[PDB]
């Protein structure tokens, strides 16, 4: 799960989107887990992605959770959705 | 109250979770995870417990809880 390339593209997302909040600079590296939860019971579709993943702060590598949601829940529509970055944190 | 919360898990190892209402037929699901990954559903078969899912069965009717898992494999 947390190793496919639409997971790598919003841990990507939710980086640089941190970066500009934040006007900081840290480096991307890996997603080590991904939780995607799709709810169903509401419109529109959404899904949550949860997001662990490594960056480098200044040489540093740390973990940070990010929470990315997608007004979508088909994967062939994912690049184009809207999305949010609604929080970014160390884990 | 009547929401839960389901993993998908399929034989490739990925995991999806859906949110669904518990009288909701577990077609609607079953479909969603199908049209999401772009997955032919012909092919492919749901298991609960090792027992197969009927689009008609709701979360209810199984006595499913919250996380419980739904595997999900090709024919």
């Amino acid at each position: 799960n947390e190793n496919s390339l639409e997971i790598e593209e919003l841990a990507r997302f939710a980086v640089d989107e941190h970066n500009k909040k934040e006007n900081a600079l840290l480096e991307f590296v890996r997603v080590v887990k991904a939780k995607e939860q799709v709810d169903l019971t509401r419109f529109p579709v959404t899904t949550m992605y949860y997001l662990t993943l490594e960056a480098k702060d200044g040489g540093k590598k740390k973990l940070y959770e990010a929470k990315v949601w997608v007004k979508g829940y088909l994967l062939e529509e994912l690049k184009h959705n809207f999305k949010e970055l609604q929080e970014f944190k160390p884990v | 109250n009547d929401h839960i919360n389901l993993k998908v898990a399929g034989q490739d190892g990925s995991v999806v979770q859906f949110k669904i209402k518990r009288h909701t037929p577990l077609s609607k699901l079953m479909k969603a995870y199908c049209e999401r990954q772009g997955l032919s559903m012909r092919q492919i078969r749901f298991r609960f417990d090792g027992q197969p899912i009927n689009e008609t069965d709701t979360p209810a009717q199984l006595e499913m809880e919250d996380e419980d898992t739904i595997d999900v494999f090709q024919q």
